[PDB]
């Protein structure tokens, strides 16, 4: 459980790090789709930079992004088990 | 208003009224500083104000009207109602206020699905905050009422608090129905779908806890709550296959925490007069979707020709032979899903390993199969066939090899007897015929079929238009029509497929010249649903299935 | 008074010791121990003797064992579930 919680912290700061994905996701999504595939049919350097840091969390991105709710559930269950052992 | 030759006046009128409410409430929250009126309430801290649920419900009625006409592409909300949601969240970030906030979320969820255009004025974050609201008020708010009913003064307490739970469950039923609306209509992200499929187990764990702690059994409201979740689960199953497995990965897990007695397992009755356990309808419902094809047309250059018994003029037979590519995505995935489930639970529940199967996990499964029997005959389900035949193709595997324990060979046999005693007396002994507009309806019950089966073609015309109107506005039985047809057209090809028919399978091309006319789509009925079950392997291979008992009377062993 | 009525948990543990290990499922297993001990430590029912105290001691230790076994099973399952 302690290690799963640390992995939860990883995937949580990854939820600040996928925030970069979402930010450039919203960005690319709106700009390229709306503009240059409706009305006709800076953006490369730091784009490839992040896109290689994007390779980087997808290598970290063996997804266990279930971590938040699973951590909550199993923490509560551990508490119940500890109390039952003390009464025993 | 009310126009009999048009509605445009009604449309623009109600749109005007709505935009009027918009401007009104906006200029109110702007110019209201200490005025107390019928739209807002000044809080105990008189610095605070918030809408009356009356005005909330008024907005809900307005959108309810605008829905049936659908002016979503016709309204300004951008910096017009976005501010409304801003006020909402402003309050939300932190009993009467609880119910009120339930009304607010009900209404804004009604607001969200109005507009299906590109922007739709939601950045997929506020909705997640609403989901957080629901989950937080769901997971440690009904246990307070649990404690207040089971650990109260225990004096008239069985009739003093449950009604609060009932009205709460009605409210969460409303929000669950609007959640199903938004789940089917708009496309979603993935964090939200993980969130909702993780919402569901909390429902199942707490209602099991209630059913165990207090045997009062007045839990029909829990069924009201349980009913609409599986609709969302089916929609997400059919639409987002990239995590189609994952939901399955837990849908059976919660199957372990079920009522372990008959008087509690029996639940919502069926139409033909049988009572089942409602949780069982989840399994069939997933394969009820099973990504049935919906691009029936737009694969061939042309519809039918005039003389198919000489040459497929115009249309391409190979283009007609593209259906099995799709049907492979149906067929070779149905069993693939069916074997993640059947093999798992039968593996544990058959063997008597460690105090769960022999204790209870072999009891939950044994009533599930019975449910699957009673719900088989009915037309609103059509996956019950392909699910039960997989049970057969596992039991027959077990009793062949001697690599299993002595009681293993006992217990699997009992589950055979449940199937055969019901399927043999199901139709074979009752009718085995028809008389109104039948086929010759007498043949060998083997791969041999009816040369003059063209009569069956028009027999499958009713229950196609009949199944078109019965769920026109609703989507909760949408996939029933294509499955009950797309799993008969393939059999008509499979009949054309088999072997050795020089012009004898060209009358079936003339029957293709009759059924493929329905590529132009739809321009008593109970028994017709039955007759198609006599092309499945379950009904067909019954003699090869009773082989494992009659030719197994004598044995090496005695048990 | 545990022999007569079903008020106190002393009656439940008396049933557990007297009849058999069964007829006491998980839903009725979760009873109290300290109350049972403070009920046995004081003077017993209408038969003033020790034999009933011995039966009660067997019952409380049997219940203790069964609850510990159930806790073990749940902990094994929780390990299995977290393994994924």
């Amino acid at each position: 459980l302690r290690e799963l919680e640390e992995e939860k912290n990883d995937l949580a700061v990854y939820h600040k790090k996928d925030n970069e994905r979402r930010c450039l996701e919203y960005a690319i999504y709106s700009r390229e789709h709306d503009e240059i595939n409706s009305v006709l049919d800076s953006s490369n350097a730091i784009v490839k930079k992040l896109h290689k840091i994007n390779e980087a969390l997808k290598d970290y991105g063996s997804v266990n992004k279930k971590a938040y709710e699973q951590f909550n559930n199993f923490t509560k269950q551990r508490d119940s088990l500890l109390a039952r052992r003390e009464e025993l | 208003p009310s126009k009999i030759q048009r509605l445009q006046d009604v449309l623009l009128k109600q749109l005007q009224d709505t935009r009027l409410l918009i401007s009104q409430v906006i200029e109110a929250e702007n110019s209201e500083d200490f005025s107390s009126n019928s739209l807002f309430i000044k809080r105990e801290d008189d610095d605070g104000k918030h809408i009356s649920s009356h005005a909330i419900e008024k907005l809900y009625m307005a959108l309810t009207k605008l829905s049936r006409l659908g002016a979503c592409d016709k309204l300004l909300e951008e910096g017009s109602i976005i501010l409304v949601k801003q006020i909402l969240e402003k309050e939300l970030k932190e009993f009467p206020n609880l119910d009120f906030i339930l009304k607010t979320t009900a209404l804004v969820l009604f607001i969200i699905f109005l507009v299906p255009s590109f922007k739709k004025l939601q950045n997929e974050e506020s909705i997640l905050h609403l989901l957080n609201i629901l989950h937080s008020i769901f997971e440690y708010t009904v246990p307070e009422a649990i404690d207040n009913i089971v650990q109260s003064k225990t004096s008239d307490a069985r009739t003093s608090e449950i009604q609060h739970l009932s009205v709460l469950l009605q409210k969460v039923a409303n929000v669950l129905n609007i959640l199903s609306k938004v789940a089917h209509e708009i496309p979603l992200s993935e964090a939200v779908v993980i969130r909702i499929v993780y919402l569901f187990p909390k429902v199942s764990t707490l209602d099991n806890s209630f059913k165990t702690k207090l045997p009062n059994c007045n839990s029909s409201s829990f069924d009201f709550l349980k009913a609409p979740l599986f609709q969302t689960l089916q929609y997400l199953f059919r639409l987002y296959p990239y995590q189609r497995d994952f939901i399955i990965e837990e849908s059976l897990t919660n199957f372990s925490h079920l009522p372990t007695a008959r008087s509690v397992s029996r639940t919502y009755r069926l139409s033909n007069g049988k009572s089942i356990q409602y949780y069982s309808t989840l399994f069939v419902r997933l394969i009820q979707s099973c990504s049935i094809q919906n691009l029936f047309d737009s694969e061939i250059v042309q519809s039918e020709s005039k003389s198919t018994e000489a040459l497929h003029s115009g249309n391409l037979t190979e283009h007609l032979k593209t259906v099995e590519s799709i049907l492979s995505k149906s067929r070779h995935e149905e069993y693939r899903i069916a074997n993640h489930i059947v093999a798992y639970l039968l593996s544990r529940s058959l063997k008597q390993n460690k105090t769960e199967s022999d204790n209870s996990f072999a009891i939950l499964t044994k009533i599930l199969l019975e449910d699957l029997l009673n719900m088989l005959s009915l037309p609103e389900w059509c996956g019950t066939e392909t699910i039960i035949r997989q049970f057969a193709m596992n039991l027959v595997m077990t009793v062949t090899n001697d690599k299993q324990a002595v009681s293993s060979k006992n217990a699997a046999l009992d589950l055979i007897s449940l199937i055969v005693n019901k399927v043999l007396a199901l139709f074979d002994l009752s009718l085995f015929e028809k008389h109104n507009i039948p086929a010759p309806t007498n043949f060998n019950d083997i791969i041999s079929f009816i040369p003059s089966i063209t009569r069956l073609n028009e027999l499958s015309q009713v229950s196609f238009n009949h199944f078109y109107f019965l769920c026109k506005g609703d989507i909760s039985l949408e996939n029933i029509l294509p499955y009950n047809y797309n799993k008969w057209f393939s059999f008509l090809l499979q009949l054309r497929k088999v072997c050795n028919d020089s012009e004898a399978l060209k009358i079936i091309d003339n029957c293709i010249d009759k059924n493929m006319q329905k590529s132009q789509e739809g321009f008593n009925d109970e028994d017709i649903f039955i007759i198609s079950l006599y092309h499945s392997s379950l009904f067909l291979n019954l003699k090869f299935f009773v082989s494992l008992i009659i030719g197994f009377l004598d044995s090496p062993q005695a048990s | 008074e545990a022999i007569l009525s079903k008020k106190g948990p002393l009656a439940k543990v008396w049933l557990a010791a007297h009849w058999e290990k069964k007829l006491s499922k998980v839903q009725t297993l979760h009873t109290s121990i300290e109350q049972s001990v403070h009920a046995i430590v004081t003077e017993e029912t209408a038969p003033m003797a020790l034999r009933l105290s011995g039966q009660l001691m067997l019952g409380v230790v049997r219940i203790y064992s069964r609850k510990a076994r159930y806790l073990l099973e749940d902990c094994t399952e929780a390990l299995m579930r977290l393994k994924m």
